[PDB]
């Protein structure tokens, strides 16, 4: 790995993109194998 | 020669280094950030090459190179749709029902109920509804299958490829010299007859050779998958002759110039083809093929290596007469070396051609099966004309930017720019004149009627059974162009359109195409548009012609062509820049796009499209409304805007439900952008320093000052959220009501 | 349709007085290049273009009007 | 001066003979613009890849493990994606890419060769000139395998059969 | 200095250097002089050794068929696929002469119509400038004898040699 295309890929809006299409990953996989979460169940 | 290739080899080399340092490309902004402003104009000028650097040619090299890198984007968004049309789409059931199976070539994934989108568009297929028309141009291109359409989504995504390896060769590894791109001729000989003449003359090719069998095979009601591949109709002139029997004589007719032996694949019918509603494809072949010599010709116009050819610093400096002075001397200097002019130049060309293009496609439908695909039709015209309304206003953005920062007085004493220049005020205060003129004598007489018909005065109206304003000059036309066949056009066998007069045109009990008859209303609403386009030609061009100077500010040039003001003094010199008139001249063309989007789908939905049943009577979607209520604004607010709201707003619960979603969407982001639209940034940077002294209690202020956005940041950001919420909510609208009832 | 007529002496004739008139006038009018030096391959090319478009144009004309 | 294969192309200026098997062509200039390193792992790669599938179109049609159902390798493709053992070879081929992918970034850095992969348990090469006799037959080999791998599957695909049937009659 | 037609004269132009093999001094158009010199002697070349082949081919096909069995020749060997098998190796060769032309017009020591093959060694010495003329009027004589014998062909449906005799 180049240390510039690292630092590069180490921006702001590359990070940002990067980590919210995570999260976004994240609550999209959450609400498909655990959908209609309205409330916490007990 | 003085025609030739210059190139200069590696003169940058290729590496990640400035990737990991932004602002590289600015003197300025590589110091780095010290407040969040440097952020918003690291991004604000970052493809502005001319105030980077003085050297042209560099600027020319990341001007082509950038070019290479658009169309590259371009041909992966074609490979794209081709691609989703070929894996996602019910293309083969539409093409054996075109007049019953809606295309379809988006698919969603089930995730949140978002499948509920997944509307039943019929032929055994659930997908959200497209309206790019790409079905009718593959149909009329001869697609048959979906392999034909996955080996064109793989020539896109090639041709993608070629574009960015063309471009990264052609900046960083073999980039042109200024004396290269400096060849206006050369590249005006090559780009009429190589480019828009080979390309005219080979896809008459395409339609002659491949379109025309295809598309007679399929509207004589064969199937498609029995229907021969394009080769075996190259190869076996049997096969093509049995349709088109000219073809049994061969290219002999072609050399001896015995062409009407070919007047059976190349007509000039006219009208419209009466199985598919759209032109036939014979006149199209002979079209493009005329338009391929006409090209051809006009491509060996120039002058070049060779001693023939036309030189045009000679046309222009000759043309000059008495009232001109100098005349057009001077200005192949200005369009050879600044590149704002030609962007200004091509840019109002390009729009000019997109008003054009969503004219003459609603009037004269050009696919097959398009005609009586009214959301396709619908769709097509209001996207046309609003790209056509912005490059017409950027051509005028950057020609006040040729104006402010390349226009040099030494290099232009008393010709057609300096003269201009002049009389800058009386052109302004003509304008302005007749502006004010078109605003009374147009909207006071809806304002007039509204009230005539609140005061319960309907004999005192502007209608049809009232005191007429008759169009009868478009009508004079209209019916010398339905007179036209026959009579001044000999040899045509049908109107150009039927829009002008003649006969109804129905395709699967849907009208392709009828007579669009003008009355007091048409007049009206012609008048306002003739307003409205005066006024945004007011806005911009007071902008331009009052870009270096005024009587307010007599050193506004060297302010530079965006500025957000030159102080409180003077009263008040706010938005006094030319960019400033263009951020102005953006709601009046959004304002005139809009007006003039409104009036095509009520008088389509009213006058044009609808069903033909028994007796041969046409009912239309909204029942001939449009000449007793487009006369008044009350008329518009309720007939049209009311009543077509109902399909949007009762769509939830339904496929159509996401346009209910952007349509409520457009309408919050549109109020948003008026919170930067009519604040200013004192209030707001007041607040941040609140906020600031919040995060110092909690010792997490950031190292990068947070600042306001600038006053220019403001109207820019207030004008984008404000344009895409209007045109979001013009879209949600206009498309909900149009899938919806056609 | 307007009427066209297969090639014949009548077409040949009217081509090549086309290409003639056209390679004088070429000889004549072009700015930027005894009566006959100079006279170079691509000012031929120019000229004869013009000669074959000049003659289709009128073997058209002609082919409509009835003088074929 | 010139190309020592195609006498009349002059030879490329990239192709000086550092790499085992130059012979100086390539007329279209790809060692021009791209990296030669890069082209050699990529020219290494497919060739192994090619001689892995001649000698599987060879012996998975003259022996069948008896734990699998006998088909055509083109067919086997189509059922191994169904039943998931391509999967399988798919997942452990990109496990070890991904080291590939590494030693491709070590190539980069000029501190690995384009084709050493350091995998020598045999020991086969003792001194220089074997390995640099290996190299130029496993480079000649590897342009060979994959023009025969396409010779292979294109053949079974025009006369449905496989090799050495075609072989027996015509 | 053999000047071909004496009342134009010998046209001043990289070509009729005299070291260019084959010249007559015959260019009355002048092509040599807004034209490279060397695209055209390539063109000439590989024009005239295609004729070559060809009146050799119609001759002894005429003469002679291979066991197992002009224009409608072409039709019916594109009928057989045999034309495209002959397609693929003249248009790799074709793509590695598109290397070469380039290469030769950038400035490279490639003389035209040389590949560089003398496998039996004739040329080698004092032989090459005399067969290069003798290739070049072979070559034009080829291609006079060549769109002779296809325009017979058109008149007659008949081999130029089985014309002869008969
Ligand atoms: C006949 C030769 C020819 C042709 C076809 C073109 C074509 C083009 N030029 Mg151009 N140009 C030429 C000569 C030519 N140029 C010369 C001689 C000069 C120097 C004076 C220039 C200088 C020049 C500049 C400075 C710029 C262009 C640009 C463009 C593009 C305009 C955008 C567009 O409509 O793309 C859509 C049209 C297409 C045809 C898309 C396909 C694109 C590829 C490149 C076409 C290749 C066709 C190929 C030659 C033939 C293969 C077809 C078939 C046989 C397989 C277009 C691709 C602009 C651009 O965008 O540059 C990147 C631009 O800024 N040209
Ligand atoms: C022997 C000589 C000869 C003869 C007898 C003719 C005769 C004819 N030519 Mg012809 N032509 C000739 C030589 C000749 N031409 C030459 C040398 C060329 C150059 C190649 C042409 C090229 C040519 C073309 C390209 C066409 C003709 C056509 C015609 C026919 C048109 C009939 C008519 O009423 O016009 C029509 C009269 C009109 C007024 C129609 C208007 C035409 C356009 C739309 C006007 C556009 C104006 C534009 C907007 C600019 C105006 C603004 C201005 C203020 C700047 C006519 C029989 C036409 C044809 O074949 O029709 C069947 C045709 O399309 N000619
Ligand atoms: C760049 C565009 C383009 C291309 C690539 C082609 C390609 C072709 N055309 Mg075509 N054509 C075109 C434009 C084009 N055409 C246009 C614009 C017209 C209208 C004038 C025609 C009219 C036309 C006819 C009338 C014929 C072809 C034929 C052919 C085939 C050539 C076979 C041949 O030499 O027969 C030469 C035949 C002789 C008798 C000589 C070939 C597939 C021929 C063919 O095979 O039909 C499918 C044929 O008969 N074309
Ligand atoms: C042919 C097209 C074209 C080209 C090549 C240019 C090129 C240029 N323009 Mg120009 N312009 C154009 C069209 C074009 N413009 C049009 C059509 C308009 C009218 C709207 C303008 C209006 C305009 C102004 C007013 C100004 C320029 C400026 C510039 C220069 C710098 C631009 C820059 O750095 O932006 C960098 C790129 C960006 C800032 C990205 C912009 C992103 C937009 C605003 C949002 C897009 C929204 C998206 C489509 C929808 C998302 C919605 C979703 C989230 C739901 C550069 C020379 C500026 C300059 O300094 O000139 C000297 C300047 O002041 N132009
Ligand atoms: C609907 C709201 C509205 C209205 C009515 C106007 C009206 C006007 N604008 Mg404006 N504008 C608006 C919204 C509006 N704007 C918005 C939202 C923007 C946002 C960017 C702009 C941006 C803008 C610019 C940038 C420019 C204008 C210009 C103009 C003038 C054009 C001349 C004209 O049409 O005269 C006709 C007048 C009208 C249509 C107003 C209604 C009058 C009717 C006929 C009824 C009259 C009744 C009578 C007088 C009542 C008498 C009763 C008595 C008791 C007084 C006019 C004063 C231009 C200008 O001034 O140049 C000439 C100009 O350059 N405006
Ligand atoms: C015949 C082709 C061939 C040849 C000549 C070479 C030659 C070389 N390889 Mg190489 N390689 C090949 C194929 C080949 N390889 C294939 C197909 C792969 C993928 C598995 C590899 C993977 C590979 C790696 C990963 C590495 C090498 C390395 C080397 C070098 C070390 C010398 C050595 O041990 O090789 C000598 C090889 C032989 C003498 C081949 C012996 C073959 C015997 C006869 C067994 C045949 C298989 C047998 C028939 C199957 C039994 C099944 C049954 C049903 C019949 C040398 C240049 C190393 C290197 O460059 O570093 C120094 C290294 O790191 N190679
Ligand atoms: C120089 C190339 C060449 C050569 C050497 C051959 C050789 C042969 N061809 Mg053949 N062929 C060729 C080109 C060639 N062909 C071409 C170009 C075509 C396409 C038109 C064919 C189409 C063709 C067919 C359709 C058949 C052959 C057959 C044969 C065989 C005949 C058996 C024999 O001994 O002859 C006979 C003995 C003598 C002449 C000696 C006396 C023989 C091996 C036949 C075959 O193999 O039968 C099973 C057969 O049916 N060929
Ligand atoms: C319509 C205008 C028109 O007829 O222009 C005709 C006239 C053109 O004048 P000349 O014949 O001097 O122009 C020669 C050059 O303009 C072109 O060669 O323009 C003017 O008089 C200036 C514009 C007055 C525009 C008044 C508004
Ligand atoms: C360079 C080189 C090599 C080589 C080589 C080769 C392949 C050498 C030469 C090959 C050929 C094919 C030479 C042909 C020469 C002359 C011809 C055909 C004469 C007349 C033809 C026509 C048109 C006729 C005719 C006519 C007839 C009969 C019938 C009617 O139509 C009438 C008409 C009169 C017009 C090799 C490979 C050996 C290696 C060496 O180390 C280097
Ligand atoms: C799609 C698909 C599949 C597949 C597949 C696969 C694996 C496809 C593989 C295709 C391959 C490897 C094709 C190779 C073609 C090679 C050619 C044309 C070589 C030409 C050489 C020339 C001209 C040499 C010329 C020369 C010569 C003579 C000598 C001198 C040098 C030179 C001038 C270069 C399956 C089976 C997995 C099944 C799946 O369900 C569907
Ligand atoms: C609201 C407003 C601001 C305030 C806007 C602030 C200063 C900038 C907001 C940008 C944010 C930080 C980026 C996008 C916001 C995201 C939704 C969430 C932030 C993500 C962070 C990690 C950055 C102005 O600066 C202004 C200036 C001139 C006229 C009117 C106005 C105006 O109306």
């Amino acid at each position: 790995m180049d240390s510039n295309f690292l630092k590069y890929l180490s921006t702001a809006p590359v990070l940002f993109t990067v980590w919210l299409s995570f999260t976004a990953s994240f609550i999209i996989e959450a609400n498909r194998f655990f959908p209609d979460m309205l409330y916490f169940p007990m | 020669k003085k025609v030739s290739i210059t190139v200069d080899r590696d003169p940058v080399a290729t590496s990640f280094e400035k990737w990991a340092q932004p602002g590289h490309f600015s003197r300025t902004l590589a110091k780095g950030p010290k407040t969040t402003t440097w952020i918003w104009n690291l991004h604000a000028d970052v493809h502005d090459f001319d105030s980077h650097t003085n050297s042209l040619e560099d600027i020319s090299r990341k001007i082509f190179s950038a070019h290479f890198g658009q169309l590259s984007i371009i041909f992966l968004w074609l490979s794209g749709m081709y691609f989703h049309g070929a894996r996602f789409s019910n293309y083969s059931a539409w093409l054996s029902n075109p007049t019953a199976v809606k295309p379809s070539a988006q698919v969603v994934w089930p995730i949140v109920g978002q499948e509920i989108l997944n509307g039943d568009v019929g032929g055994g297929f659930q997908g959200v509804q497209v309206t790019s028309g790409f079905f009718q141009i593959w149909r009329a291109s001869g697609i048959t299958s979906e392999v034909e359409l996955y080996w064109c989504a793989l020539a896109g995504l090639l041709m993608s490829g070629l574009m960015i390896f063309a471009g990264w060769f052609h900046y960083h590894k073999a980039a042109p010299k200024l004396e290269w791109f400096q060849n206006a001729e050369s590249m005006l000989n090559h780009h009429l007859s190589g480019l828009l003449g080979l390309g005219c003359l080979s896809w008459a090719g395409h339609q002659i050779h491949i379109s025309l069998p295809v598309n007679k095979l399929l509207d004589a009601g064969v199937a498609p998958q029995e229907i021969p591949l394009p080769h075996e109709f190259l190869v076996n002139r049997d096969l093509m002759a049995q349709l088109y029997p000219s073809f049994s004589k061969g290219l002999v007719p072609f050399f001896t110039l015995n062409w009407s032996e070919y007047s059976d694949f190349l007509t000039f019918k006219g009208g419209l083809n009466p199985v598919t509603g759209g032109l036939w494809l014979s006149d199209t072949a002979h079209h493009h093929l005329a338009l391929a010599v006409l090209f051809i010709v006009a491509g060996h116009m120039y002058r070049t290596n060779w001693g023939i050819g036309h030189s045009m610093k000679e046309i222009l400096e000759a043309h000059k007469g008495p009232f001109t002075g100098e005349g057009h001397k001077g200005l192949y200097e200005i369009l050879t070396t600044s590149w704002h002019a030609q962007l200004a130049i091509n840019l109002a060309m390009m729009g000019s051609v997109s008003i054009i293009v969503a004219h003459h496609m609603y009037a004269m439908p050009p696919y097959p099966y398009i005609a009586t695909d009214y959301p396709t039709q619908l769709s097509i015209f209001t996207h046309h004309m609003w790209i056509g309304g912005f490059c017409v206003v950027g051509g005028a953005a950057h020609a006040g930017i040729f104006m402010v920062r390349d226009y040099n007085p030494a290099q232009n004493y008393n010709n057609l720019l300096d003269r201009v220049i002049r009389h800058r005020d009386a052109i302004i205060s003509h304008l302005n004149w007749i502006c004010i003129f078109l605003g009374f004598h147009s909207f006071g007489l809806y304002i007039h009627n509204d009230t005539m018909r609140a005061l319960g005065r309907t004999q005192d109206m502007f209608s049809d059974t009232a005191i007429q304003l008759k169009p009868v000059f478009a009508q004079w036309v209209q019916s010398i162009h339905t007179l036209a066949p026959g009579n001044t056009t000999p040899n045509a066998l049908a109107t150009a359109s039927y829009a002008f007069g003649g006969d109804v045109v129905a395709v699967g009990n849907k009208v392709a195409m009828m007579p669009i008859s003008l009355g007091t209303a048409d007049f009206m609403v012609h008048h306002i548009h003739a307003f409205t386009i005066h006024v945004t030609v007011l806005i911009l061009l007071k902008g331009v012609l009052f870009s270096r100077n005024s009587r307010l500010i007599p050193d506004k040039a060297n302010l530079g062509f965006r500025f957000p003001c030159d102080g409180p003094g003077r009263g008040g010199t706010c938005q006094s820049s030319a960019w400033d008139s263009v951020f102005l001249g953006l709601f009046w063309m959004y304002n005139c796009i809009s007006v003039v989007i409104f009036h095509f789908s009520w008088k389509m939905q009213s006058d044009v499209w609808g069903t033909v049943q028994a007796d041969g009577t046409v009912t239309h979607i909204t029942g001939g409304n449009f000449a007793q209520s487009a006369i008044t604004i009350n008329g518009w607010l309720r007939d049209f805007l009311w009543a077509q709201a109902s399909q949007v707003i009762q769509s939830y619960g339904s496929a159509l439900s996401a346009y209910g979603l952007i349509f409520l969407g457009a309408h919050f982001i549109w109020a948003f952008s008026l919170m930067f639209l009519f604040s200013g940034r004192g209030y707001w940077q007041e607040l941040i320093e609140s906020i600031v002294w919040a995060h110092n209690k909690l010792n997490v202020a950031p190292a990068i000052q947070p600042r306001a956005l600038s006053i220019t940041q403001g109207r820019a950001v207030g004008l984008a959220h404000y344009l895409l919420g209007g045109i979001g909510t013009t879209w949600a609208f206009f498309l909900a009501r149009i899938i919806s009832v056609g | 349709v307007p009427q066209t007529v297969a090639w014949s002496a009548k077409t040949g004739a009217v081509m090549v007085l086309s290409n003639i008139l056209c390679i004088v006038a070429g000889r004549y009018v072009i700015q930027v290049k005894g009566s006959f030096a100079g006279f170079g391959l691509p000012e031929l090319l120019a000229s004869t273009s013009l000669g074959h478009i000049v003659g289709s144009g009128a073997i058209l004309g002609l082919s409509y009007v009835g003088v074929l | 001066d010139f190309s020592a294969a195609v006498p009349f192309l002059k030879r490329p200026t990239n192709l000086d003979g550092q790499y085992i098997g130059d012979v100086g062509f390539d007329p279209l200039g790809f060692s021009d613009v791209f990296d030669l390193r890069v082209l050699r792992e990529a020219e290494l790669k497919h060739g192994r890849f090619a001689m892995l599938a001649t000698l599987g179109f060879i012996v998975q049609e003259l022996y069948t493990f008896p734990f699998f159902p006998k088909m055509a390798p083109v067919d086997a493709h189509d059922y191994f994606v169904k039943q998931g053992g391509g999967s399988q070879i798919i997942f452990w081929i990109s496990f070890v890419e991904l080291f590939g992918v590494v030693a491709l970034f070590e190539t980069l850095q000029g501190k690995r060769e384009p084709g050493d992969f350091a995998f020598d348990p045999l020991g086969l090469a003792k001194d220089e000139a074997t390995l640099e006799r290996y190299r130029l037959a496993e480079v000649k080999h590897a342009r060979l395998a994959m023009i025969a791998i396409g010779g292979f599957i294109h053949q079974y695909w025009v006369t449905k059969q496989t090799v050495l049937e075609q072989l027996g009659n015509f | 200095m053999p000047v071909a037609i004496p009342p134009l004269g010998r046209p001043e132009t990289d070509m009729f250097d005299g070291s260019v093999p084959g010249d007559a001094g015959f260019d009355p158009l002048v092509i040599s002089g807004w034209l490279d010199s060397r695209w055209l002697r390539e063109a000439e070349v590989k024009h005239g050794r295609v004729a070559m082949l060809a009146a050799a081919g119609c001759i002894a096909q005429d003469l002679f068929t291979f066991p197992g069995v002009m224009s409608a020749l072409h039709d019916a060997a594109v009928k057989a696929g045999s034309m495209q098998q002959m397609l693929w190796p003249i248009a790799i060769l074709e793509t590695i002469s598109i290397a070469a032309t380039i290469q030769m017009l950038q400035g490279s020591g490639r003389a035209p119509g040389d590949f560089g093959f003398d496998p039996l060694g004739l040329g080698k010495g004092a032989k090459a400038e005399r067969m290069a003329l003798c290739e070049i009027k072979n070559g034009r004589l080829a291609m006079i004898g060549f769109s002779g014998m296809m325009h017979h062909y058109f008149i007659t449906g008949k081999g130029p040699i089985e014309l002869l005799t008969s």
